[PDB]
């Protein structure tokens, strides 16, 4: 809508692929 | 005058200011650890740990800064730093230099704008 979005907060999805992710490590 | 009356920049920069300053403060402290760390090894994460990194003092900085992106799992990534620091800090740096650049994005548009706007000529109407 604006030129720039204030997004702060980061989406469930982006929250949980981190903690799936961070107690994994599959790389 | 204008549209109705002199609207002038409220608590917006306030907020982006601060914000992108604690950013750039855990930028910081988090690329330095992250290159420090150059991937280790279990027996070396626990070696090399957040033990009294990112703490002390300067820890609201870093805490507050990650409890606005992670606000509902805060806990859980901080833990994941004071646990696992080659497997959580790249994967939180690299959400958080995305971020980073966004943020910069917003502090392009408002803070960028207004040095701008605030220093050349704004004539006398």
């Amino acid at each position: 809508s604006n030129a720039a979005q204030l997004n702060y907060l980061l989406t469930d999805e982006q929250i949980m692929e981190d903690l799936r992710t961070l107690n994994k490590l599959k790389s | 005058s204008n549209a109705e009356h002199i609207y002038r920049c409220e608590d917006e920069r306030f907020e982006l200011d601060v914000v992108l300053e604690t950013n750039l403060a855990t930028i910081r402290v988090l690329e330095a650890i992250q290159k420090k760390l150059s991937r280790l090894s279990a027996e070396e994460q626990a070696k090399f740990r957040l033990d009294n990194t990112l703490g002390g003092t300067s820890e609201v900085i870093h805490r507050k800064a990650l409890q606005r992106i992670y606000a509902d799992k805060a806990a859980d990534i901080i833990d994941g730093l004071r646990k696992n620091p080659s497997i959580a800090v790249p994967i939180v740096l690299k959400r958080l230099k995305m971020k980073e650049e966004e943020w910069r994005e917003a502090q392009r548009g408002f803070n960028k704008v207004w040095r701008e706007q605030n220093e050349k000529y704004y004539l006398k109407s």
